[PDB]
């Protein structure tokens, strides 16, 4: 079972990371019991009144939507072309 | 008159213009381009001479010549002259030549897609008469249809916008002719110690019997020529006698008259028989591609310079120019099967600053060609 | 007078072919293309190309040069290659106007 599993454990250990530094990115800063400071200041503020997940200007949005296109083309050239000089092709 | 232009559309660009009349020198116009605008002197300089007329190239075919030319173009700093109107083999072109520009991670190198349109062909030209140097004006974007009048594209950055001379109509072609004479003789870095002389070329795209003249102006300015072949126009009528061999008048007076029915002219049919045998007179300076074949418009790009070069002259410094260019592109075969094949003799001294740009420029293949060559 | 016509005669080779649709295909669009040189004469063999997704058929024999092809024209065969699961005449339509 170690044999089997080892490298899907891997992929998984990184999938469930995603999520742990996520859970990590909006936590607040102070360890428990001092947590409840923190919870003060959040209600207080609350009462009163993210690196992932960022929204782009549209010029900036358009230029990387355009790079992004111009990148899947030369991936599927790549392809294509890797295809046309296999073995099996060429005979 | 020079003016900034900011389209309003899908995508929000900001474009230079400047208009310009007939009477005008080109070396005035060509300062502009590269001093108040700051664009760098071009390493490759290609014209489009066609795809205005109704007949359009099969979306294929567009898509083709259109992923050829940027990847070319890439390589280098190339500028791409079009006329600067949303039309045709135009609007796809500066379509790409845009989404290249935007997904290059690299400024150092720029393809630039310059506009040379005439200004009674302008839409809404009153709505850029303004030309505020604090407020650019602003241009709205119309897929205008066939028509006679067209909308500049909102995809190249730059323009020529050069008004209608009175004594004939035929002002646009006589300045796009003039401006590509002058960048012919021009070179390609800052400072002339390590830069060629600028590579100016002519692509053809289904063209209209009207081209004919300003075709044969440019062949008499000795820049060379790429014609399609399936594009449709002359393109068709040229690459058909170059694949026969010889050119009679009885062969391309009824090649004219099939491909263009529509003309009924004996004194135009004549003229243009006469401008066709003139044209293929020269030759060397004509070129096919084919994208059905080859589809390596590069290769056909430095075949047809090199071609150009060694017909105008034998000396080994007229190839030098054209050394440094094929090293520019990594076209390690094509040197040696064209600039090293026997006839040309290349002391070590000819070959020391080609040396240093192949060393300096990462291309171990060249430095391995100079190494064996002396 | 049956040679005469030619254009509605076609051999099948079972040795050399044996593709009986490429052959079916290819002598009704041959009928049709000598019976008229009209866009939409080849509109209704375009259809019969799309329904046994012999694209390689239609590129070769209508989508060839002579044909124009509007987007109107288009519009009706595109659905039908859509609505039938067939990608290659989708891309070639999509790549023709």
């Amino acid at each position: 079972t170690f044999q089997v599993v080892q490298e899907n454990a891997d992929i998984f250990w990184k999938f469930q990371r995603y999520n742990l530094i996520v859970e990590y990115h909006s936590r607040p800063a102070l360890a428990p019991p001092f947590i409840i400071i923190s919870h003060i200041t959040q209600a207080l503020l609350s009462f009163i009144k993210d690196l992932l997940e960022r929204e782009l200007p549209s010029g900036l949005d358009q230029k990387l939507m355009t790079w992004e296109t111009v990148q899947k083309e030369n991936y599927l050239a790549k392809l294509e072309h890797e295809h046309r000089e296999s073995s099996g092709e060429r005979l | 008159r020079l003016g900034d232009i900011d389209f309003t559309g899908v995508s929000r660009t900001r474009g230079k213009f400047v208009r310009v009349t007939s009477s005008t020198d080109p070396a005035e116009i060509y300062q502009i381009l590269t001093k108040q605008w700051g664009l760098a002197p071009p390493h490759l300089v290609v014209a489009l001479m066609g795809g205005d007329e109704v007949a359009q190239l099969k979306p294929w075919l567009r898509d083709t010549l259109r992923k050829g030319l940027v990847k070319a173009a890439q390589s280098t700093g190339a500028w791409i002259l079009t006329s600067g109107l949303r039309f045709g083999i135009t609007k796809n072109l500066g379509q790409a030549v845009r989404d290249h520009s935007l997904a290059s991670t690299s400024p150092k190198v720029r393809v630039v897609a310059i506009g040379i349109a005439p200004w009674n062909m302008i839409q809404n030209r009153d709505l850029l008469l303004s030309a505020k140097p604090d407020h650019p004006a602003t241009y709205p974007t119309e897929d205008l249809p066939y028509g006679a009048v067209y909308s500049l594209d909102c995809n190249h950055s730059h323009f020529i916008l050069v008004d209608e001379d009175p004594k004939r109509p035929g002002a646009t072609g006589e300045m796009r002719v003039k401006m590509l004479k002058h960048i012919s003789l021009q070179r390609t870095g800052y400072g002339g110690t390590g830069s060629i002389e600028i590579p100016v070329l002519c692509l053809l795209v289904h063209g209209e019997p009207r081209i004919l003249q300003k075709m044969y102006k440019n062949i008499q300015n000795s820049i060379p020529w790429l014609i399609l072949a399936g594009s449709g126009g002359v393109a068709d009528i040229l690459v058909t006698l170059m694949d026969r061999g010889c050119w009679d008048a009885d062969i391309v007076q009824e090649l004219l008259i099939n491909t263009f029915p529509d003309g009924l002219h004996s004194t135009e049919i004549t003229s243009w028989t006469k401008l066709i045998q003139r044209i293929l007179d020269h030759g060397h300076l004509l070129t096919v591609h084919d994208p059905e074949q080859d589809s390596e418009l590069d290769t056909v790009i430095l075949k047809a310079l090199v071609k150009a070069c060694k017909s105008q002259s034998q000396e080994a410094q007229d190839f030098l120019d054209a050394l440094k260019l094929a090293v520019a592109w990594n076209r390690v075969d094509i040197a040696k099967s064209e600039i090293f094949s026997g006839d040309v003799q290349w002391s070590a001294q000819d070959l020391e600053e080609v040396m240093m740009e192949a060393l300096v420029n990462d291309k171990p293949d060249f430095v391995r060609l100079f190494v064996d060559n002396g």
